[PDB]
């Protein structure tokens, strides 16, 4: 189970979840993996999965997408977003 | 960012009801029909009745609980012309159509009917809940204020700028027009107050504060169908008079910093016709 | 709502979380199926459609005559041999709402893309049907885009001028005022942009013949220009667009750019004049030392000097000014100053920055005149002498104003078609030809340099839209290597065309022999420095292109020093935000604003997905707001080393960064070598 | 019988600061020694803030109590007066007279200056006493703004006429004199509204009013004396103006029907000085 | 306060009953002795004071170097011979303040009246001694005044033009209204005020080449004039003046008007723009018996028969217009218009009122031009043909524009001397000799009307001051009798002067052949009534002066006939302003405002009694105001018959009359023949 973190420099909503993101690593790292990608550096990554706005986090599991969220999230509502594919 | 110019377009603005005489408008009024005499009669003590309210309680009510001296100015400002302009100029247009007992028995039945006491008194509602130091409550009553000011006279308005726009009432129109000049101004600076205590909120508080403007809409909304049949029909003009209250109320969101709520339409043809800076601190310089 | 804008209005109606891109070729079908065609006017033959034309006043019968009718027959034959088909919505209903021929009732459509192409490729020709057929394939291909004037007035009897810009160098007197509104009013009624020069008029509080402190200083003439341009602002049809230009060492300086002020009364304020800023380099310096800077009198400087304090270089006589007891002037703060048009930018977008030493040090007609000025775009950078207009019945020393002809090269195409040296060729023979045909009889000094000067401007466009279609990001070091080599091969390609027209002709631009061109000193970073691609993705872009080594530059340089040099001027990158939508490419080679435009013509929203965004894609296509203005500012740098004229570079800013961070964008513009900026989009 | 032709007066009587252009009076400002400037600027920051809290605080909560639309009328007339108009223009001559650093240190002034706090903080408590349907505390405020409208702007009122009769600052001086003519009227009005009530009493009532009415005078008469003292040494005119004050302090007293309470004394005469569309017809075309 | 000053406003310090009119003369000589007699540079003889005045730049030295010394020498004792002293402290005041020539830092004076008069005297006379000494005569004893510009600005090297007036014809054409700008300009820096006949500019909503609904009006060339005006502001000293005249049938009629309206928004409304409206008996006659108007679109006009609309009689081809198809127009209600036009003018004193055929009825040069429009001050009637301004490098049609050439005759002082026939033609040499010099290189129209027309302007003042120091009323038929008299005789002696020029110079004015002085019809009225006085009363106000008589003007007539007459036109009475002060004259020919006016100067108020005003003849110095308007108006209809050109005719109405009390007023000026109307001044 990873949350794959689309997001960029410039992204407001995205300095945001960054704090987040590293509480949520603390807390469930064991179980799950986080892995954040620039979409300013990578730009073919952000097309094929068709990510159209950031932050845009992806839940995949075993390299298929289960479940994707955009916009800010709270640790909580991300937790109950990961729990749900554990 | 914004008093100051506002301060600047009001008093420029500025009228007296001496200015138009009104007269001439027996020339006209005398070949109107029963039924248009008696909707203009009550629009007119519709319109004045409401503007008393605005006059007496909300600009005035405002102005208490807003912050900073050229904010206040302003609101007195805007209150006097309610008081001493506006009043005076409604007075003029009645003595001027109608003989006394004429004029007591519309207001009697003005003061009496069911859609114009709904709606001054939802409005004159939250003008008298606003409470010292919240900040909710007096955002609650700007919508309120803007609702009045750029939508709810407009079902009133609509009729003087329909005879305006044919040749009509040319005098007692041309008042109209410079009172409903100033109550545009009104509405577009209120809501900007609004928008400022909207943006000092959280997102939750924000979506409760855009649930309450579009519910408060709604019901001073559909009064405004009802009013507008009750005295509208007799004269044919009821679905015209419809699509400016949609318009007009798409205006008073747009005040508030909200989207139009109603679909574009056009309006009648006569009514037409009627109306940071950071100090360069070196090391800039060197890249 | 029309089944066009329906399907148009699909497009961010998202399913499976993906936006509808492919309803937007669907929305221009039903768009041309359901109101262009059965809108559009058809004759039995094409020899009844230019009867028609010429006899009701919508061609000239001149320049369809030099072609048999079997040539022209067959000059459309190969336009609508290609079958063009427009990839968007939007292209198709900005060509036909702007630039299709429509009846004198504007019902019905008159021309077709591919009529309006032959039309302006015979224009071009001038007799020739083979090149009548090569300007047909370029242009119907897309890969080269004549400017708006141009494009839309061509073979036209219901024309202005194909000129995009003019710009007139006012004179210190009232004689010269009178003739430059005069002029002004002229060229706005040709429907072409005017940018005036107000460095040379004299400060406000000047002497008039012994009578001192009676000047308005520029800001009367502002004020003037401003009606003048209001009064001919082409019956309505687009608001009267003017520009005025001041260096930053004028006295009228603040008071110059108090006319863009919101507080500013309106008895000072200007609203049709776009205002631009001069800024020599010795400005940045005394800003950078912090030391009290001094604007001047002009005419004080005239008195004592005997030239324009615009005439004179700043650098190496400011502090001849300052030491100077006859020269008046009045203390100010550079840093100040430069935080006063921070702030205004940020809040009106204005003035236009223009870096007089960075235009000058790389200027190749130094000799005729430094450049004082830009356009109304910030874009035509070009050596302009001003005219000394006599009293009446008294000869005038007419001098050059300069004339922008300007035609835009699709980058995408161009690239994919792997023709920039035949498409750059043709479009230098097409501007070399509006230039010619082009004459203005009410502006002496206009006429005069487009007859001597021989000035094209030959821009670019959709960069951003083909490194996003190639996987390259605006910002990325691969997107610089790419408009590194594709300008310099550009550039390399508008001078051998230049020269071979120059060899043709016989004739050279007046004053060549004193330009870099003649002396070799432009080609000195060509035969020095090679411009090849760095990277091997960049460079298997160029496959099958001939890119222009040490050698070619040299042999290049050694045939312009035998044959020289046709025009003064041949590359300048204009903003083409127009032109861009009927092209589908980005304007200019500016980053993109949105991803997808909003647009409401009429009781309708129009939405525009940018040229190729999908979902691919969609991060390549990053909106210029959220890019670093540092790395955009790298990038025109990059490009405008091979760009002889200057760039519309517009400022793309957020709401978070203060008047500072505009002041640091700036100074680095200034730093890496930018000529001019356009434009502070605050979003 | 009254408000109708002060209603009128006060409307006849409108102006706005931007009329008179200021940069007249530059050159006798420049030449006025630094004891003069300093004394000026403070006079005319100690008449804003009067202004600003008659225009904010005293006009409109009295506006509040009094009944009757044309009385209200007046009332939000005089406050859109006091801070839309006067206290405005008081910054008209500040921007114009002295650079943004010398305004920003006379309105920090304002704030730590004791009899300026003293005096608001009077006048102030009295306008925020006032109680629903309880005439006696609104005849104290109406009282605190008769004192305000007609003796304590004197103590500044005097600088500017001063000049004004030498021939200085001319310009400063017409606007001076524009707001001390609308002060005067003001001050009258609200004078005639406190007698009405004060006529209601029973004889011992009264007798209390009356005391509360000289008690309240003394004690803003002694920090007023304090405050000229500490304004006018540097310029040697405190006696003169303490004279101005008391002349003053009894026409206060009369504008509430009581007698003068000061002896009468000679005021400096500097100071003395220092105050249709007829339509035609077939037979106008022959003659 | 100053002395002077101070006993100045003792006029108004009542005692027994009576104002203190003899301190007037005490405040004269305090005035001078405190602060002339200290202030004005004194040298040591004259040669040393014309050698610095010369020197320094405060004469021309052509017109000095046309006398030896000893010639000035005797012409400025002769001007000190008379030894003039100002009977009030408001003529000193002013002209030492207004006219007299000071240093150039303005601290000291370096002109006295005797002084300026010798001056002006000998630039006026060119070489001649004796001319020179009859100049000095004539104006030291106050009988001739030369205008404005030509007394301030005669004979100093720091000047503009001695012409006060310019009467400009725009043409329908950019490239007229650019020239119409560049001209208003340059003669508004000359000094001279400007007024521009807008009436052949097409309406708003006419075409610009074949393309509908482009024109935005003749609104938009008045915004252009009126910011040329502004910048054209003469230092701002005196701020830049300029008239606009349309005419009444002009379509933009009622936007013309518009601008004057407070309540007109700051798009429309002009603020240095003076307007005028030019009304045809057409529109009087539809007004009258209220039927519908029809205001025309200039351009469909000039389209359908090839001229003009205001080159043709409306009266004939107003009917013409209407019944065409393609001429467009819009029906108006022509008693509306003149109800607006008495509210504009009550409301603001605008527009100026011109009875067209009032004036072309009795205009003498009609072959040349009708009269289509009038100057600044409303009283300029004068033949003007427009000019062709065409595109650069071809040859402009040159028209003809109007020019002021004005001079006053004090009446009280003529008549005192009884020398109306030297007065006469004196002015008439004077004016002649200031049109000669008068060459303007910047207005091409002006100067070639200035040396065909060779028109001149010599009015009248203190009428009102004469008949009520001689015990006549204004409105009483003695003062009309007399008035009727004298300005007979005016005209009698400058025909005479002006038939006695053409003889000596051997030429007429353009066209003469063509004008009713040639054909004789000028002279009808002339040699067929008797204009002696028909009182007893006024008949012994011009004992010891020769009245001609029918048999006189038949031998004029005949001398006209044989030896031609040099100016088109001689007589129009300017409204004679400031200059009136210095002359101790009531202005111009007008009733008097005020019995004494009330001035403010500096922090002082002061006043002025008008000249010769005391207990004896109180009530004959009636107040303009509270004169009946219609006797006023035959007052200057008597006059305006002997008076080719106009009069400046100001309409003083009381707060109490209505806009149809000024209707009456206009209708009865229109139905007495009067030409103009200037100013509706509302007490
Ligand atoms: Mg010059
Ligand atoms: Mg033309
Ligand atoms: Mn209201
Ligand atoms: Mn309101
Ligand atoms: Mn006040
Ligand atoms: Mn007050």
């Amino acid at each position: 189970v990873v949350l794959a973190d689309f997001w960029a420099p410039w992204c407001g909503p995205c300095k945001m979840i960054a704090p987040v993101l590293e509480e949520l690593d603390q807390e469930m790292g064991d179980k799950l993996k986080i892995v954040k990608i620039d979409v300013d550096e990578n730009q073919e990554t952000a097309g094929k999965y068709g990510v159209m706005s950031i932050p845009t986090l992806l839940v995949l599991k075993d390299g298929e997408v289960v479940e994707t969220s955009v916009g800010f999230k709270p640790k909580e509502a991300l937790q109950e977003l990961v729990n749900k594919h554990l | 960012d914004f008093t100051q110019m506002f301060y600047n377009q009001n008093v420029k603005q500025f009228w007296l009801p001496e200015e138009i005489a009104l007269n001439g408008d027996l020339l006209t009024w005398k070949y109107l029909g029963k039924n248009e005499q008696d909707t203009y009669m009550k629009v007119l003590a519709g319109l004045t009745l409401l503007d008393t309210e605005q006059g007496n309680t909300g600009m005035p009510i405002v102005a208490e609980h807003v912050d900073g001296h050229q904010r206040k100015a302003v609101l007195n400002f805007m209150a006097m012309m309610e008081n001493a302009v506006h009043a005076k100029s409604y007075s003029n247009i009645f003595m001027t159509l109608a003989p006394t007992e004429t004029i007591n028995e519309v207001f009697e039945w003005v003061k009496q009917n069911k859609y114009l006491q709904k709606k001054a008194q939802m409005i004159v509602g939250l003008y008298k809940a606003i409470q010292k130091d919240d900040e909710i409550s007096l955002f609650k009553a700007m919508v309120a204020s803007v609702y009045l000011e750029s939508f709810l006279f407009y079902s009133g308005f609509y009729y003087p700028l329909y005879f305006y726009g044919q040749g009509k009432l040319m005098q007692s129109g041309e008042i109209i027009n410079l009172i409903l000049r100033d109550e545009a101004i009104h509405g577009v600076y209120v809501g900007l107050l609004a928008q400022e205590i909207y943006n000092k909120q959280t997102e939750e508080k924000k979506a409760e504060l855009r649930e309450f403007a579009i519910d408060l809409l709604n019901q001073l909304y559909e009064n405004e169908l009802e009013y507008t049949e009750d005295l509208y029909d007799q004269v044919g003009l009821s679905h015209d008079v419809k699509k400016f209250i949609r318009y007009n109320a798409n205006k008073a969101l747009m005040n508030l910093g909200f989207d139009p709520y109603f679909e574009e339409e056009d309006i009648n043809p006569i009514v037409l016709n009627g109306l940071t800076v950071e100090p360069l601190k070196d090391d800039d310089f060197y890249f | 709502v029309p089944k066009w804008i329906q399907l148009n209005n699909e497009i961010m109606i998202q399913k499976d979380g993906k936006f509808q891109f492919d309803k937007d070729k669907e929305a221009v079908h039903s768009y041309f199926v359901d109101y262009i065609n059965q809108n559009t006017v058809f004759f039995h033959n094409l020899k009844e459609k230019l009867d028609y034309l010429v006899e009701n006043q919508y061609y000239e019968e001149e320049f369809l005559s030099l072609y048999s009718f079997e040539d022209i027959k067959e000059v459309f034959k190969t336009a609508y041999a290609k079958k063009f088909r427009f990839p968007s919505f939007m292209s198709a209903f900005k060509f036909y709402n702007d630039y299709a021929l429509k009846t004198n009732d504007k019902k019905k459509i008159l021309e077709r893309y591919e009529d309006r192409i032959s039309i302006v490729a015979l224009f071009f020709a001038n007799g020739d049907t083979e090149k009548a057929k090569e300007y047909v394939n370029l242009m119907i291909n897309q890969e080269y885009q004549p400017s708006t004037p141009t494009f839309l007035n061509a073979g036209r009897k219901r024309r202005g001028e194909l000129v995009s810009c003019f710009l007139l160098e006012v004179n210190d007197s009232l004689n010269d005022i009178s003739r430059a509104i005069d002029i002004s009013m002229q060229l706005s009624k040709l429907g072409g942009g005017v940018s005036l020069n107000l460095s040379k008029l004299r400060a406000k509080g000047e002497a008039i013949k012994d009578v001192e402190n009676a000047t308005k200083g520029v800001v009367g003439v502002m004020k003037l220009l401003d009606n003048a341009f209001r009064y001919a602002d082409q019956m309505g049809q687009r608001q009267g667009s003017g520009a005025a230009y001041l260096n930053i060492f004028h006295r009228d300086i603040n008071d110059f750019l108090d006319t863009k002020k919101i507080s500013a009364d309106e008895d000072v304020r200007v609203k049709t004049l776009s205002i631009g800023v001069v800024i020599p380099d010795k400005f940045v310096e005394l800003a950078r030392e912090d030391k009290a800077a001094y604007v001047f009198y002009p005419h004080t400087i005239y008195k004592e000097y005997g030239q324009h304090m615009d005439e004179m270089d700043m650098n190496e006589m400011y502090d001849k000014f300052v030491d100077n007891p006859r020269v008046k002037k009045e203390k100010i703060n550079p840093r100040k100053l430069l935080e006063k048009l921070a702030m205004l930018r940020s809040e009106s977008g204005y003035p236009y920055i223009m870096f007089q030493d960075n235009v000058n040090k790389v200027h190749a007609n130094n000799h005729i005149s430094k450049v004082k000025f830009s356009n109304l775009c910030s874009e035509v950078l070009q050596a302009s002498q001003v005219s000394s207009y006599t009293d009446y019945d008294e000869e005038d020393e007419i001098g050059l104003d300069i004339s922008c002809n300007l035609g835009s090269l699709n980058i995408l195409n161009v690239m994919e078609h792997k023709s920039i040296e035949k498409t750059v060729k043709l479009a230098t023979d097409s501007l070399t030809h509006v230039s010619e045909t082009t004459d203005i009889r009410n502006a002496p000094a206009v006429r005069r340099a487009n007859k001597a000067m021989k000035s094209i401007g030959l821009g670019a466009m959709n960069l951003h839209g083909y490194l996003a279609q190639n996987g390259i990001a605006y910002e990325s070091p691969e997107a610089r290597d790419f408009a590194n080599t594709f300008f310099m091969m550009v550039n390399f390609y508008s001078i051998q065309r230049s020269a071979e027209i120059a060899k043709e002709k016989g004739e050279t631009f007046d004053q060549y022999e004193g330009s870099t061109y003649a002396t070799g000193e432009y080609f000195d970073k060509y035969v020095s420095t090679d411009f090849s691609p760095k990277y091997e993705k960049i460079a298997n872009l160029f496959e099958g292109m001939h890119i222009p080594t040490t050698e070619d530059w040299k042999k290049l340089k050694a045939f312009v020093a035998e044959h020289g040099m046709y025009h003064s001027y041949r590359l300048c990158i204009a903003p083409t935000g127009s032109i861009s939508y009927v092209q589908s490419s980005t304007a200019s080679v500016m980053p993109i604003m949105e991803r997808i435009e909003e647009r409401t013509y009429g009781n309708s929203k129009t939405y525009y997905p940018m040229p190729g965004l999908a979902s691919n894609n969609w991060f390549f296509y990053k909106e210029a707001y959220d890019m670093d203005m540092f790395k955009v500012v790298d990038m025109i740098a990059t490009i405008q080393q091979h760009i002889d004229q200057g760039i519309s570079f517009t400022l793309f800013l957020k709401d978070t960064m203060t008047t500072r961070d505009l002041n640091r964008i700036d100074l680095y513009a200034h730093h890496r070598g930018i000529k001019t900026i356009y434009y502070a989009r605050t979003k």
